[PDB]
């Protein structure tokens, strides 16, 4: 069990001790589906709007 | 020294983010006005806890924060409550119409009108920055804003500052607390789109933390505060290392260095003791052996698994209070010998120590008592695994009727992102069960 | 009213288990995927024991002690037994025993398996060996011969000791090996069922050649089929607690309990004791018990040997109704409330 | 925040009166509109009913609608009658005859504008409306048939608000004429299509209620209304009172309605209470609460499966035993809960008790059971519709057979899709 790196100061210690060794998309992208969703949303709207013309 | 933006979203993030910092405050000596007394280089530095608090010319110390909730409400209670000082208004950021439970509507519907306003208060704060490590996320899995619009803060966070480290706090949801039916949605739906975007997560399960408040802190019916000063010490413990003199982890990058090899099993085990309640007439003083040993019950874990069923990669404990290195080494030594702690093959069976001698300070009127030593672990196990295992179930069984679903897709969401959503999680769980499990 | 749900049909002795909670009127069950219950008795392979022990409000119990299978797959026994310092390599009471990958996959102990061998060889011991994993299963000494047959299958299998001198019950000159059945509840008590079993052999024991084998393979199965004088002296193959023990009685001068039972207790205790710390369910948010068929072949000099340990067993038709009994007794009513069939396996000797 | 509600009818009218009745006097504000009470939560959410008004009086967001003048003078007239503002009695001179064609299609379609344009400066004086509340019969003429007129208006001027209704369904036990299954069939198509949440309230089950158990001999219409004013009142706490759950319909429409047709909740109450003193135990209300003569849908839970469930208890009372009491009712009967929706039962607490009460509950099921109040008013219809009997009444307002056919096969379907779920 071997104590090492040992790291001092007046807060406090830091060391590893071993018990035993080894055996993104772009803001057009972002920007283009969140407004994929807003047409897909504006859609459903005209359709009901249509149904309620209806 | 290198400063770190801290960004709560929805309510759990908000009011834990209150939480820590009513902690951080009382850790630092800095008063309800940003006063910091013990500061003797007033106005400017470059101390340790100055990669949380910057400075102003009248001694202010100021959060690096910004609050983001699409309704108004829970930051009200920000800009009006006890520390209504301490932070700057441009950075408590408030929407009108919130994002009903509903993933879709916090990314999609409501985040795409409010998310340039939000980078740019981001902006404001990074400017006051010479030297940015990146970012600390405090958020729900289960809110529609905790969820969706995080998920996108995340994506657009990645492009704007690619250099950056991105680490989360993340509340996992629980039905004892939770506010939702369709949380399960909404937790596998932004896990999957925040997955990359992630360097390494926290999570926080509700359910674990209200069962220590009942069974160690003797409370029959745990708020939310209860909840979230319980929640806030542990954070504490995980960041104290950025706050303080030190030498383990150090900056963001040493958190997934020291606990992340796989970058996709990015999700450490806490473990905290001891939890005792303010409430306790007589109370006996546990020792480094005794919390060293509470680090692996699963009644004080954040999450309730089972390590025992799975492999370490990574194992870090940071101690608080009277503790020094050859009590920490006996008890290692006598724990090893008792328990099941076996490591994957490709690490060394070993643990990373940090001591810091301030013992746990405590909110005053709250509801933990003062102990002279605690100890936080952080152990990267692949039995967390279980709760992906859950959460997907819940999951399932919903999304094989599509019960809720119509609300998602009138948001302008598209049926085939629950199947993308939930074949991610389908990948995370086999690779944790290739890390840690070998052949029946 | 408790809640159960059952999602192993193919099981014996769980399925009395239903019935036996039901006719209680107290146990209701619930469909299969139902979530809300208090005990599932659960499938064999991949149990979800992720998913016990979250439902607010719901004591929760199963049947299956997750991780109790190093115990019961040949392979895991092995490496379990020599790996352990509580059971060791100096284990008295488990046969030799190797691992061996087949080739096809290439730890394995195949090369320290016939040092072992060639020291018997030219120590001119009795060497006869026997291969099997967890029907197809060959027993020669010639070892060259058997890594020659383990990878033309393709699973791991481990070669053990073949213990050549067995005691063979009269009149039959015939081999036997005895199963017991033990309960380990919620709280980690060891109970063994009094009542075993020997599965007999009906054809006297051939040590010249072990390629038939239904002398050499006392399995229930095989003798059922490929053995002449099956059911000639026991009913079913089948030769119960009271019988054997009059039998030692009359013919060797002892008991059962002195000449073979204080070792079976031992063996049970010390290998459930060495897997509590890492099976037990005592801080758990769920619990456990389990039912387990401890296997052990007797020799001729009253030696008891374990052979393997079977975690989902079959009971005894004679038994089913008692042992069924029992458990709800001991391993379920314990936890749900409405002289012993089942002896307590507790010593603490000091030292 | 802000709910604009709207009542529309005779029976709309008399149950929106005392509604507004039994909620102001819980919030203390008296007839004249001025408050009075002792708490400061009175008032913390009072705004999501109310305007505040010159003086801060305070005023009901509410619009009374009906096309004859009789019974909004009985309200004018009536004990909180002055509460309302003035301006927001919208009213016709001829009556709609217990004929939904005329109240959607001829006489309503006259006077619809004036309400929307009542509506209309409503919502402009909301800082941020949520939605509305429609109260209405479905068996009449005016609620139902302009009822469901103005519920269409009001999707199309505000097609991203909550609709949310209190919806009297007819009972042959309580029962003004013929053709209330001709009304009800045709207004449970609109609101199918134009509603998100919908309390069906049964005169069946109001009139059962009454007898069987109040044991009132002969109830009167103000005895029915007694249990429509205690459960509006239940159902309404979140909206009125602090709490952990915010005051909005929309987080309830979402968690409680998995597929969007199918939002017809079965709402029950307890203690059941006539115009005593006995305390009730946190184990007796929720037993009742649940209970099939607790329920003002004359339908039978144990027929169906709940497929979503909210609670919400007053008073003062160990939210620990609510807690165990909630998961012991659906532990001990899982079986009437789909298991593929976790979780699906939801409780929220309030201190403040409804008047004469120290301990309520109130429930909201959305059981599957509800198919039987749509079967019912189903077999009532086909039984005069194959003869075509007393259709010439709206065929003389315009009116085809086919919309007939059309309204009925809609709800055959609704009855199909509730059947669908039972079996899941
Ligand atoms: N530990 C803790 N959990 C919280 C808190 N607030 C909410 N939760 C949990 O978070 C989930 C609800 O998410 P919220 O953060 O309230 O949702 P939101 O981000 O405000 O999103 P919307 O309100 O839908 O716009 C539930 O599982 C809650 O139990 C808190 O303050 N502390
Ligand atoms: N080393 C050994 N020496 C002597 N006999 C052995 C032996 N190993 C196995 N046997 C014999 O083979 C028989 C069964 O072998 P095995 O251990 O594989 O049981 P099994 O799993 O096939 C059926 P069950 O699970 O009910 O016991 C034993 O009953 C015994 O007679
Ligand atoms: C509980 O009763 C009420 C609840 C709410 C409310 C506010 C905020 N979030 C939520 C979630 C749920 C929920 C409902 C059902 C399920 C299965 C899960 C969750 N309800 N809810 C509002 C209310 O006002 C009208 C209200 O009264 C009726
Ligand atoms: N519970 C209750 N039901 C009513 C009341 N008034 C009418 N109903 C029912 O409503 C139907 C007739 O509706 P009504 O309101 O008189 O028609 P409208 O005024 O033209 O909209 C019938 O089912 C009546 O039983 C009432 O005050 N309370
Ligand atoms: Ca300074
Ligand atoms: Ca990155
Ligand atoms: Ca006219
Ligand atoms: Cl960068
Ligand atoms: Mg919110
Ligand atoms: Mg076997
Ligand atoms: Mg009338
Ligand atoms: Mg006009």
């Amino acid at each position: 069990m071997e104590v090492i790196e040992l790291n001092k100061c007046t807060s406090g210690q830091s060391f590893e001790v071993i018990l035993k060794p080894p055996s993104d998309p772009s803001l057009e992208e972002i920007q283009k589906k969140l407004e994929a969703a807003e047409e897909r949303r504006k859609y459903q709207e005209a359709e009901l709007l249509k149904h309620l013309a209806e | 020294m290198r400063e770190c933006i801290s960004i709560h979203v929805g309510q759990a993030g908000v009011q834990i983010g209150n939480a820590c910092w009513e902690l951080y405050c009382l850790e630092h000596g800095i008063q309800p006005d940003g006063q910091m007394p013990s500061d003797k280089t007033i106005g400017g530095g470059d101390d340790s806890f100055n990669t949380f608090f910057s400075e102003t010319g009248a001694g202010k110390h100021v959060p690096r924060a910004v609050f983001v909730d699409l309704e108004p409400t829970v930051i009200d209670e920000v800009r009006t409550g006890t520390y209504r000082q301490l932070f700057h208004p441009e950075q408590l950021i408030t929407g009108k119409e919130d994002a009903a439970n509903n993933y879709a509507r916090g990314h999609y519907t409501i985040g795409k009108e409010i998310i340039d306003l939000v980078l740019d208060r981001i902006r404001k704060l990074a400017d006051q920055c010479t030297g940015l490590q990146g970012f600390l996320v405090f958020h729900s899995f289960g809110g529609g804003t905790g969820s969706g619009f995080t998920s996108l803060l995340m994506e657009r966070l990645s492009v704007d500052y690619g250099k950056k480290s991105k680490l989360e706090f993340s509340i996992y949801p629980a039905p004892q607390v939770s506010t939702a039916v369709v949380e399960p949605y909404n937790s596998i739906l932004t896990t999957h789109t925040t997955l990359e975007h992630s360097d390494c997560a926290f999570m926080v399960d509700n359910e674990a933390i209200y069962d220590i408040c009942r069974r160690n802190l003797d409370i029959e019916r745990p708020t939310y505060t209860n909840l979230n000063r319980l929640i806030s010490q542990i954070v504490s413990s995980i960041t104290a290392s950025l706050r303080f003199d030190g030498a383990l982890n150090v900056d963001l990058t040493e958190f997934q260095t020291n606990l992340v090899p796989y970058p996709r099993i990015h999700f450490p085990l806490a473990t905290y003791a001891p939890v005792i309640s303010a409430e306790k007439a007589y109370h006996e003083q546990l020792s480094v052996a005794e919390i060293t040993n509470a680090c692996f019950e699963p009644a004080n874990q954040m999450v309730k698994c089972d390590p025992r069923h799975g492999k370490y990669m990574a194992c870090c404990l940071l101690y608080r209070g009277d503790v020094v290195p050859k009590d920490v080494n006996a008890a290692i030594a006598t724990i090893k010998t008792k328990r099941s702690i076996q490591f994957v093959d490709w690490c060394p069976t070993g643990f990373k120590v940090g001591i810091n001698y301030q013992p746990p300070t405590v909110v005053p009127g709250g509801d933990l008592a003062k102990v002279q030593r605690a100890v936080c672990m952080l152990s990267n196990t692949t039995a967390i695994a279980e709760a992906w295992a859950r959460l997907d179930h819940k999951f399932d069984l919903m999304y094989a009727k599509r019960a809720f679903v119509h609300w998602y897709v009138g948001e302008g969401m598209e049926e085939g992102e629950f199947s993308e959503a939930r074949e991610d999680m389908a990948a995370l769980e086999k690779d944790y069960e290739e890390v840690g499990v070998d052949s029946v | 009213m408790y809640t159960f749900v059952v999602r192993d049909e193919n099981s014996s002795v769980y399925a009395e288990v239903s019935r036996l909670l039901l006719a209680t009127g107290q146990w209701k069950r619930l469909r299969k995927d139902n979530p809300r219950f208090n005990l599932m008795l659960g499938e064999r392979n991949r149990l979800p024991f992720g998913r016990l022990g979250h439902e607010p409000g719901l004591v929760q119990l199963v049947n299956y002690y997750r991780g109790a299978d190093k115990l019961c797959r040949k392979a895991s026994l092995v490496k379990l037994i020599k790996t352990s310092p509580e059971l060791s390599e100096s284990c008295t009471w488990f046969p030799e025993s190797y691992v061996i990958y087949p080739t096809n996959l290439k730890t394995d102990e195949r090369e320290v398996f016939l040092a072992a061998y060639n020291r018997r060889r030219e120590g001119r011991e009795g060497n006869v060996w026997i291969a099997k994993s967890s029907e197809g299963i060959l027993i020669s000494s010639e070892a060259s011969e058997l890594l020659d047959f383990i990878d033309e299958q393709g699973q791991v299998h481990v070669i053990q000791k073949y213990l050549e001198k067995p005691l063979l019950l009269e009149p039959g000159h015939r081999k036997f090996d005895i199963r017991s059945w033990v309960l380990v509840d919620h709280l980690y008590n060891i109970y063994l069922y009094r009542e075993g079993v020997l599965r007999t052999s009906s054809e006297p024991y051939n040590s010249a050649n072990f390629q038939d084998k239904t002398c050499h393979l006392t399995n229930h199965c095989i003798q059922k089929e490929y053995s002449k004088n099956y059911g000639r002296y026991e009913e079913g193959n089948e030769m119960f607690f009271e019988e054997f023990n009059q039998y030692l009685m009359d013919a060797l001068n002892t008991t059962l309990e002195n000449s073979i039972l204080l070792q079976i207790k031992h063996i049970i205790r010390s290998c459930l004791m060495c897997i509590e710390p890492a099976i037990s369910t005592k801080h758990l948010h769920y619990q456990s018990f389990q039912l387990f068929g401890f296997d052990f072949m007797v020799d001729e000099e009253l030696k008891v040997w374990l052979i393997e340990v079977n975690g989902a067993p079959a009971c005894a038709q004679k038994l089913y109704a008692e042992l069924c009994q029992g458990i709800v007794d001991v391993a379920i009513s314990s936890v749900f409330p409405l002289t012993s069939i089942f002896i307590k396996l507790h010593h603490h000797h000091h030292h | 925040r802000e709910i604009v509600h709207i009542q529309a009818g005779q029976c709309g009218n008399q149950i929106g009166a005392k509604f507004w009745e039994v909620i102001s006097d819980e919030h203390g504000i008296d007839p004249t509109g001025s408050y009075h009470g002792d708490s400061d939560l009175q008032l913390e959410r009072i705004n999501v009913y109310y305007n505040e008004a010159t003086g801060n009086k305070y005023v009901p967001r509410a619009i009374l609608v009906d096309l004859e003048p009789g019974t909004m003078d009985s309200v004018r007239s009536g004990p909180f009658g002055q509460i309302f503002r003035p301006d927001n009695f919208v009213f016709g001179q001829s009556g709609a005859g217990n004929n939904w064609a005329k109240g959607h299609y001829t006489e309503g379609a006259e006077l619809v504008d004036s309400v929307l344009d009542v509506v209309r400066k409503e919502s402009e004086s909301c800082d941020c409306l949520q939605g509305f509340q429609l109260t209405h019969s479905l068996g009449g003429g005016t609620g139902s048939g302009m009822g469901t007129l103005l519920i269409s208006k009001i999707r199309e001027e505000y097609p991203d608000r909550i609709m949310n209704t209190f919806s009297v369904m007819p009972s042959p036990k309580v029962s003004d004429t013929v053709v209330e299954p001709y009304n009800a069939t045709l207004s449970v198509h609109q609101l199918v299509e134009n509603t998100d949440e919908t309390y069906c309230i049964d005169n069946e089950a109001l009139y059962d209620i009454c007898f069987r158990t109040l044991k009132l001999t002969t109830p009167t219409y103000g005895d029915l209304n007694h249990l429509v004013s205690a459960t509006m009142s239940g159902v309404t706490t979140c909206l009125r009172f602090p709490g952990q759950l915010n005051a909005d319909l929309r987080k309830l429409a979402v968690n409680m309605v998995p597929f969007p047709r199918l939002h017809f909740f079965m709402p029950g109450f307890a203690p059941l209470t006539s115009r005593q003193y006995r305390a009730l135990t946190v184990p007796e209300l929720t037993q009742q609460m649940f209970d099939s003569k607790n329920m003002m849908a004359a339908c039978d839970p144990r027929h169906g499966r709940y497929l979503t469930v909210a609670a919400i208890f007053r008073g003062r009372m160990s939210m620990k035993e609510v807690d165990e009491q909630m998961l012991n009712v659906q532990n001990k009967n899982s079986s009437y809960f789909v298991e593929w929706i976790p979780n699906n039962v939801k409780t929220a607490v309030c201190d403040i008790p409804p008047r004469g009460l120290k301990m309520s509950a109130t429930f909201i099921g959305n059981s599957t059971a509800i198919q039987e109040l749509f079967k019912r008013i189903s077999e009532q219809f086909t039984a005069m519709f194959r003869r075509k009997a007393f259709l010439h009444w709206y065929t003389g307002e315009g009116m085809d057979e086919m919309e007939f056919t059309e309204a009925e096969s809609n709800m055959n379907d609704l009855v199909s899709e509730y059947q669908q779920y039972q079996d899941a």
